[PDB]
């Protein structure tokens, strides 16, 4: 089993050092290098580097003059660190086990098959060597294995990611306000609530009902954005108390906002 | 540096798709290659890795292979879910330097059409007490996913300080977006009533609040 979680900053100034952590764990870690995957918004997969149980870091070659991979395993965490960043580094950040080993592999030369897989017409001259090769000019030749090395590569397991913005601009938390429907409304058995995210700044935020244990029913929907520069979204509940878990990473803020229906009371 | 996929694929539901990964001799050619599958707002699966080993809990309808410097990915019996972002990954000269595809955005057709939910939420007491007000429109279950929103009150056509979504996939491959009528608090009591109309596939559904019966 594996456990990879991503922590750090989710806004990071240009010029500056965008700085992350792994907190690896599990029995399915051993045999594998911690590796950092990101990818920019509109960009495929871009791989960053890795750290194997060697205590060797590997790069990818256009980011090794920016990059740099540690591991303190008196944490059970491996560490990135991006120098320099641009608008170019805003991307979501993965932290990876990955398999890479060099494998001597044997294989027939050019022309010649394996005395192995010659069902009845093998010649006997294979019970001396590996693999033989047939002309009319000179009939059976033979000959061993040649050796070449195959480099795996494979990511194992994946984290669930992090994004990072690289930006100048500042934070603004968001205010929460409940949804309930109007006391006019054509009725059901049914009741919707929500809980409106308004007006924050950056990119993401997470909502959870009644600390997790709320899940059935609900349905988070991705932000708009408006002509401030402002985000903004809802998560609705159908369907006891109802309350809703904002978090808002950059600017460190968590919001608890208890929702109820409207009570069409006159109160 | 990069591998080449198609950026975009289609297969019908039920059959059979491929999806290939051309390269040279430095990468497609050493022989390893892997697949992966991203579906919007998920971490990123591996499916295949050394050209034909399926990871674990991976299906055989997923299905791997190599000829030469071009690897191919083949999807059969396509289900709704299978929609998502494939990449295909290699090594090249070390073991350590991974490079990836280009990406390919699978699209699974002859899906049933889905009909929008809408709800529409007014303001509540707290934000008008700011003098604004938010009406929120939120639209899920859609499928194909493209819909046109239109707001009105009073039987009148409303544009302004109107924002809304583009369609993002659900967890059970469908479709939701939202739209958002910012108002002052004024303008929200001013008038006997604002609907969200949602348009797919040429069909409109409507939700209907009115200020003075919302109490």
């Amino acid at each position: 089993q594996v456990q990879l979680r991503e922590s750090g900053p989710s806004l990071v100034k240009p010029s500056q050092t965008l700085s992350l952590t792994c907190t690896a764990s599990g029995l399915s870690l051993s045999d594998k290098a911690v590796g950092w995957v990101r990818q920019a918004p509109g960009k495929a997969l871009e791989w960053l580097g890795s750290i194997d149980t060697g205590g060797s870091a590997g790069y990818n070659p256009g980011l090794k003059s920016r990059v740099s991979i540690t591991k303190d395993n008196s944490k059970s965490q491996v560490s990135l660190s991006v120098r320099g960043v641009t608008t170019e580094d805003s991307a979501t950040y993965y932290c990876t086990t990955v398999h890479q080993k060099t494998q001597l592999t044997k294989s027939c030369p050019d022309g010649y098959s394996d005395c192995y897989g010659c069902g009845a017409y093998c010649p006997y001259g294979c019970s001396g060597d590996d693999c033989y090769s047939y002309s009319s000019y000179g009939g059976y030749t033979y000959s061993s294995y040649s050796s070449t090395y195959i480099y795996e590569f494979f990511v194992d397991a994946w984290g669930q990611g992090l994004l990072v913005t690289v930006s100048s601009a500042s934070t603004t938390a968001p205010k929460v306000y409940p949804l309930s429907s109007c006391c006019g409304d054509k009725s059901s058995s049914t009741v919707t609530l929500g809980c409106l995210v308004s007006s924050y700044m950056p990119e993401p935020v997470t909502v959870t009902w009644n600390s997790g244990a709320l899940k059935s029913g609900v349905h988070t929907f991705p932000a708009v954005l408006q002509s401030s520069g402002l985000y903004s979204l809802s998560s609705m509940v159908t369907v006891q108390t109802f309350t809703c878990n904002v978090a808002h990473p950059a600017s460190s803020t968590k919001v608890d906002k208890a929702v109820e229906p409207k009570s069409c009371d006159g109160s | 540096a990069v591998l080449n996929q198609p950026s975009s694929v289609s297969g019908s539901l039920g059959q059979r798709v491929s999806i290939t990964c051309s390269g040279s001799s430095s990468n497609v050619g050493n022989g390893y290659v892997s697949w992966y599958q991203l579906i919007p707002g998920s971490a990123p699966r591996t499916l295949i890795y050394g050209d034909t080993s399926r990871a674990s809990g991976v299906p055989d309808r997923f299905s791997g292979s190599r000829s030469g410097n071009t690897a191919t990915l083949t999807i059969s019996s396509l289900q709704a879910e299978d929609e998502a972002d494939y990449f295909c990954a290699s090594a090249e000269d070390s073991s350590s330097n991974a490079v990836f595809g280009s990406g390919t955005t699978l699209t699974v057709l002859g899906q049933p059409k889905s009909p929008p939910s809408v709800t529409l939420f007014p303001p509540s007491t707290e934000e008008l007490n700011g003098n604004k007000a938010t009406l929120v429109c939120l639209i899920s279950d859609f499928y194909p996913g493209s819909v046109t929103v239109v707001w009105k009150a009073d039987g009148s056509t409303i544009t302004r300080n109107v924002e809304t979504t583009r369609a993002s996939k659900q967890s059970n491959s469908k479709y939701a977006a939202s739209s958002y009528l910012s108002l002052t608090s004024s303008d929200w009591k001013s008038k006997g009533s604002y609907s969200c109309e949602v348009t797919h596939e040429g069909s409109t559904v409507t939700k209907t609040v009115k200020p003075s019966e919302c109490s």
